[PDB]
RNA sequence: UAUGCCAGCUGGUGGAUUGCUCGGCUCAGGCGCUGAUGAAGGACGUGCCAAGCUGCGAUAAGCCAUGGGGAGCCGCACGGAGGCGAAGAACCAUGGAUUUCCGAAUGAGAAUCUCUAACAAUUGCUUCGCGCAAUGAGGAACCCCGAGAACUGAAACAUCUCAGUAUCGGGAGGAACAGAAAACGCAAUGUGAUGUCGUUAGUAACCGCGAGUGAACGCGAUACAGCCCAAACCGAAGCCCUCACGGGCAAUGUGGUGUCAGGGCUACCUCUCAUCAGCCGACCGUCUCGACGAAGUCUCUUGGAACAGAGCGUGAUACAGGGUGACAACCCCGUACUCGAGACCAGUACGACGUGCGGUAGUGCCAGAGUAGCGGGGGUUGGAUAUCCCUCGCGAAUAACGCAGGCAUCGACUGCGAAGGCUAAACACAACCUGAGACCGAUAGUGAACAAGUAGUGUGAACGAACGCUGCAAAGUACCCUCAGAAGGGAGGCGAAAUAGAGCAUGAAAUCAGUUGGCGAUCGAGCGACAGGGCAUACAAGGUCCCUCGACGAAUGAC
RNA sequence: GCAUGGCAAGUCUAACCGGAGUAUCCGGGGAGGCACAGGGAAACCGACAUGGCCGCAGGGCUUGCCCGAGGGCCGCCGUC
């Protein structure tokens, strides 16, 4: 298919082959998988002290005082699960592999599934993006890569009819739970994702909700997000050509 | 929902009576204990078998059917066209940390092959002898005799 | 509790077609396919070089897989093909999908069921 | 440190000479200009008008500015004690505002001017 | 209708619940020895008033210097009084001063004190004098060398297992240990120090051949690094102390040479770029710390308070996180960007100085003994005949010799030189620094969020808790009455709120006081389920229900 | 064992290496494992890409008659 070049101005400026990949037939339950493995390799590792609650001499008395058989010391109970200041009876354990496989076959489908999936007009606008485009992924020239402002790159995103989709992520949830005591107060949706090809775009990055990546390197959690295919994206000239190969 | 999910409230989690999951009793034995009395039971029986020769007295034979060099003679472009003729060395796979290959005869022949190894069978020299081809053996093959 | 999707779609346009259609195969590969995965068929070229016809499609109600050769010039309708067996089919017929097959043939017609 | 507990408790053991930075205020349009600084440590010289307590909108000077509870004591912002007595009503530098700067120390003045540093 | 039963209401008791987090738990990166120059630990002191904690040491919450920092300060700790600071204090970094007594504890003794100069004790050197030096003890675990269980498993039990585990003795370092082949043995025309990781493999091997136990070569990686003596041939050409003088060591050999690319010696060729000794001496990176750092505190409404709703506007290489009277990129700290400093990498790499590598021919000059090896007995190992070690006895060769290649002997072949020594890096731990989290959230998580190894128990080894939350701001309740009264109570004052009034956020149940509805001093006990009646009921969140008649009308079905 | 999913006569990487948005992630890495041949203590040898018959589903036909994967019953082949 064809796909529409634009230039810092919003004007269109001639059009490149939609690489193949994106008619990758799109397997959101693939991409899941792949989510949720990515997720997953992340998590630390944790659990409660090897001793906790076996520090201590605690004995029972057995039989002969009209009380159960519960370990006590200084007339305490100690130790058993039952009981207070006990040790806690099949507690997180630091051993547990709480990592996922995947065949790298089964995770690049997912990539290029994902790939795809940025293509269509209408999963992009069900995933939840704010738009008023009927062209999807929106395609640049390389000239973005040298943006400094980031103010630049918005009045641009308004050009191209999609910095609504910022106006969208422009809003903090402050979550419900105890998170909140851990550092994750905070949760914003996600919106556009840039994809450049020499490096990320500084200028874009702290834009509300975006996410910005490389071709070489973009994986299928910043092209589905939530394991949710269909992120409006934004593909550098080039770097719509790199993703091609991948 | 999984079967253990659905656990809470059954108090015995399908144990049967609650005096039941205890000890190693309730399994005649830690690990295969009694294997030879009251577990006896499908487990192979007692005893010695026979004996091993040292590991590096052993030698380890590549082999290969014809059906499979003869399946993928066309496909085997980069290798020798003539009146074919391969060197199957050159085709079998841990061809390497074997002491030698040796072509066997398991299915059939449709082409007229030329076949380079360091052994054959019966079999396979008949077939491929069958299908108007020849067998030559290499310079590793000079053992015989 | 199939998870694929497509899988899934497929299975529906196998009945819908079945249903319509005087079909028979349709609905007898969809079944199959709603069953465990341990049970669809996966057949190698050598097999279906020997039991097909030409001018009759053959049907795999599972995935067809390069092993063997294959000289007939048949059509073969199946879930899926291995990159090699839809090249060594192409060479001497043609590889077709299930969803292709139930467009150019709701009758299923003329079609050899091959596991 | 993104953890909050990390933060609140650097921010409450902080020495001394780092509390200085709590107990900074916002400067007038004018100041800022003058000097190119957005902030200042509130001194007990400088004036200062309350934007935001229930005395939001009065001004007054400085009398007071207590680093170990980074709170500053403004001129007629004060509560009536059951006594009779009227009592300062703390403040938070950061719902105040710097309207004019007691500069009798060369050593401020000098920092508030130059462009590398800050006071 | 007393005693009383059930439910609720008002107040209480109690402290669950929800919310919160100064604490834990776990992972990850960095870093890492201290001590006779008296450590670590302890004791007792030290403040204007000072009991606990922290700091500190008779110069006692401190003295000095340099740098930073800045108008405030006088630790936790917010009182009273007084004081310090522009002579630049507080506070932070680095360096320095002081640094009681016990304590390895070292003049001697002793429950932290005492008696009349002291390296006590054991050592090396030695001016043979404690003159110059060493050791001792600590440390979270990690490491190395020794000593070495049992419960348990084997459905009993002995060999075996648990397990060389627990525990004990000795000892090093920041890492230890190991290490340049008398190796391997995909047997080769092959590999080429050593750890470690992945694999090889639950394979080979062991085993009442039961239950169990269990490698290695190789391969892929990490990191890489190779050397010095003994001797032959030289023979005082040497080393240590001392500024020097001078002394000591050393023919029982200091020093040269040399170390399987064998060497020495003799005759030659060529040459040095190997090696060894010493000089110089980082970049980058990484960890931590620091400087600078953009943009609203505008309108109306609600509110005690705007960080809320509606409206207008702004930054962003910064929309991580925190604070601020409620949901804050733009109010404050910070964050991105840039920059600086210290530490580690490392006395390493690079550079350079000196030395001189190597090759031919001749020469039976040299090359580590209770050893190699055999036998008895034990232990250990996967090691089987073929592991490693200890003990008792026996005991060899000399490179023209010797050892190894998983039984012994002889021959061949291949590998390789034991009985002398050193050796960076890659790996272990987590005291210390910092970071992180689908971990816990005050009966949890550490025993310990609090006085926590605290109070408290035991002669002692040792054992060992519970206790978090006023409010935006103390505005922490003046004045008056009462009272034996700084008690308590009444009245009153503050605040949005006192039912936020002090162990004070919320405030469950069990349960208590008072009270409302129902029952009640002639009556029977799983306390209810389903039916149906009495009595009782503010709104809200349910709105149905009753009777005449009439329509429909299954099974059944008359007078 | 089973359900789902990727690849398929193959399949998967391990430690580790490079990149980077720096525990995630992208790329590399097939050492090695299992599968592709078995039988035999060992030496050692070394198999049906189909020869026959029933017949389910399905297909075909002129509507019982053919073709009949899978399945079943035999033959035949490797090896001890
Ligand atoms: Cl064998
Ligand atoms: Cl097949
Ligand atoms: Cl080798
Ligand atoms: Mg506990
Ligand atoms: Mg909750
Ligand atoms: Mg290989
Ligand atoms: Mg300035
Ligand atoms: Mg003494
Ligand atoms: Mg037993
Ligand atoms: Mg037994
Ligand atoms: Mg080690
Ligand atoms: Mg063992
Ligand atoms: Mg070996
Ligand atoms: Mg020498
Ligand atoms: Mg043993
Ligand atoms: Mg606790
Ligand atoms: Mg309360
Ligand atoms: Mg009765
Ligand atoms: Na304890
Ligand atoms: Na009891
Ligand atoms: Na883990
Ligand atoms: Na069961
Ligand atoms: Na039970
Ligand atoms: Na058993
Ligand atoms: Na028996
Ligand atoms: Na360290
Ligand atoms: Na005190
Ligand atoms: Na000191
Ligand atoms: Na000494
Ligand atoms: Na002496
Ligand atoms: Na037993
Ligand atoms: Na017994
Ligand atoms: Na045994
Ligand atoms: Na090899
Ligand atoms: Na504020
Ligand atoms: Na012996
Ligand atoms: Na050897
Ligand atoms: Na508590
Ligand atoms: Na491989």
């Amino acid at each position: 298919m064809q796909a529409t070049i634009y230039d810092l101005d919003g004007n269109t400026d001639g059009e490149v082959d939609l690489p193949d990949v994106f008619e990758t037939p799109v397997r959101s339950d693939l991409i899941g998988k792949a989510v949720r493995a990515a997720q997953a390799n992340r998590k630390q590792d944790y659990g409660s002290d090897e001793y906790a609650g076996l520090r201590t001499p605690a004995e029972s008395f057995g039989s002969g005082r009209g009380q159960a058989h519960v370990p006590k010391l200084d007339g305490r109970a100690r130790r058993v699960p039952q009981a207070v200041k006990g040790r806690s009876a099949h507690p997180p354990k630091t051993e547990k592999d709480r990592s996922l496989d995947l065949n790298d076959k089964e995770r690049q489908l997912a990539v290029r599934s994902a790939l795809a999936a940025t293509a269509d007009a209408d999963l992009v606008a069900d995933r939840g993006h704010e738009f008023d485009r009927d062209e999807v992924p929106v395609v640049v020239s390389d000239d973005f890569e040298d943006l400094v402002k980031t103010q630049e790159v918005v009045s641009l995103l308004e050009a191209l009819d999609v910095h609504a989709d910022i106006d969208r992520a422009d809003e903090t949830k402050i979550k419900a739970g105890q998170g909140s005591a851990r550092g994750r107060k905070y949760r914003r949706p996600a919106s556009i994702l840039f994809v450049t090809s020499d490096e990320p775009s500084t200028a874009a990055r702290n834009l509300a909700g975006a996410d910005v990546a490389t071709a070489s390197e973009v994986n299928t959690e910043d092209l589905a997000p939530g394991g949710a295919p269909g992120r409006l994206t934004v593909f550098t000239e080039s770097a719509l050509a790199e993703v091609a190969e991948r | 929902t999984s079967k253990k999910k659905r656990q809470r409230g059954s108090r015995t989690h399908g144990g049967g009576s609650h005096k039941n999951r205890r000890g190693a009793g309730h399994r005649g034995g830690r690990g295969d204990a009694g294997r030879d009395k009251h577990e006896f039971h499908n487990h192979e029986p007692l005893g010695k078998s026979g004996f091993k020769r040292p590991q590096k007295v052993q030698e380890e034979a590549a082999t290969i059917d014809v059906r499979e060099i003869d399946e993928n003679v066309t496909l085997l472009a980069a290798d020798d066209v003539a009146e074919f003729r391969v060197d199957v060395r050159d085709v079998v796979e841990e061809a390497d940390d074997a002491d030698y290959v040796k072509v066997l005869g398991a299915g059939q022949v449709r082409h007229e092959l030329t076949l380079i190894a360091d052994d054959f069978s019966e079999g396979a020299r008949e077939k491929v002898e069958g299908a108007g081809g020849s067998v030559e053996l290499t310079d590793l093959g000079e053992e015989r005799q | 509790s199939k998870t694929n999707p497509r899988l899934s779609s497929l299975i529906a346009d196998l009945k819908s077609a079945a249903r319509s259609s005087g079909g028979a195969v349709w609905g007898d590969v969809a079944e199959r396919l709603e069953k465990p995965r341990r049970t669809h068929a996966e057949v190698n070229l050598g097999r279906i070089e020997r039991y097909a016809q030409e001018d009759e499609t053959v049907v795999v109600p599972g995935k067809v897989l390069g092993s063997g050769v294959l000289q007939k010039d048949v059509t073969v309708a199946a879930v899926d093909f291995s990159g090699t067996a839809e090249t060594k089919i192409d060479q001497v017929g043609e590889a077709v999908s299930l969803e292709q097959a139930i467009e150019n043939n709701p009758e299923g017609s003329h079609v050899r069921v091959i596991r | 440190s993104k953890q909050p507990d990390k933060q609140r408790k650097s921010q409450r053991r902080a020495p001394l000479h780092e509390r200085h930075k709590q107990v900074r205020a916002t400067l007038s349009a004018d100041l800022r200009e003058e000097y190119g600084q957005r902030n200042v440590r509130v001194n007990a010289g400088d004036t200062v008008e309350v934007l935001r307590g229930d005395f939001a909108g009065e001004e007054g000077e400085v009398i007071n500015v207590d680093l170990d509870k980074a709170v500053i004591h403004v001129e007629d912002v004060t509560l009536e004690k059951t006594d009779g007595e009227e009592v300062p009503r703390p403040l938070d530098t950061s719902n105040v505002r710097v309207t004019d700067l007691d500069l009798e120390d060369e050593k401020r003045e000098a920092r508030l001017e130059s462009e590398d540093d800050s006071a």
